């Protein structure tokens, strides 16, 4: 009976989720955490990472 | 400066190196251009310059 309110909820806490899901991606490069990035590589390429 | 054969990439922006570090030191957004030769015709003795 309520489905479209709840759908409303449903959609917008699914979206934080996503955006929250996407700072674990690598986007193509070796890792999703900038402090390893930092760590591990020099400037030059850390800037591109 | 003079340098070492191997250390003539060390001369470079954020490079990790002995002279990189402690000698000379690049910054990240350095523009402009190394010129490097070699000099064992005058910068050597057989002696140990």
């Amino acid at each position: 009976a309520l489905g479209k309110l709840q759908d409303v909820v449903n959609h917008n806490a699914q979206a934080l989720n996503t955006l929250v899901k996407q700072l674990s991606s690598k986007f193509g490069a070796i890792s999703s955490v900038l402090n390893d990035i930092l760590s591990r590589l020099d400037p030059p390429e850390a800037e591109v990472q | 400066f003079v340098i070492r054969g191997n250390e003539v990439s060390q001369i470079a922006p954020g490079q990790t190196g002995n002279i990189a570090d402690y000698n000379y030191k690049l910054p990240d957004d350095f523009t402009g251009c190394v010129i490097a030769w070699n000099s064992n015709k005058l910068d050597s003795k057989v002696g140990g310059n």
